[PDB]
């Protein structure tokens, strides 16, 4: 997992 | 870095080929985590893994929460300018 939430765009 | 303007081309059947990670609430700017290949990111040339989107279109997203820069990034049509920031 990413360190922090990650979105795709 | 220095401050970058980038343009990205983007059509309205695609989204713009990224993914983000951080916001304010982290702590973190939002910062750009991967650059999909022959998507629009990609295409345009001058966005970066790991640069840090300062603004889009005038909208700054120095303050902006996840979510917010979501919404905000993928309201944006056609022509669109970024200001980013390899850190």
């Amino acid at each position: 997992n990413s360190r922090y939430p990650t979105s795709i765009i | 870095g220095p401050i970058r303007k980038v343009l990205l081309l983007k059509e309205d059947h695609e989204g713009l080929g990224i993914s983000i990670t951080g916001g304010k609430e982290h702590g973190v700017p939002i910062l750009i985590s991967e650059i999909h290949p022959g998507q629009p990111a990609d295409r345009c040339g001058g966005l970066h893994v790991g640069d840090a989107i300062l603004a889009v279109n005038g909208v700054n997203l120095r303050d902006t929460k996840h979510k917010e820069a979501v919404t905000i990034l993928s309201q944006q049509r056609g022509e669109i300018e970024f200001e980013v920031v390899y850190v």
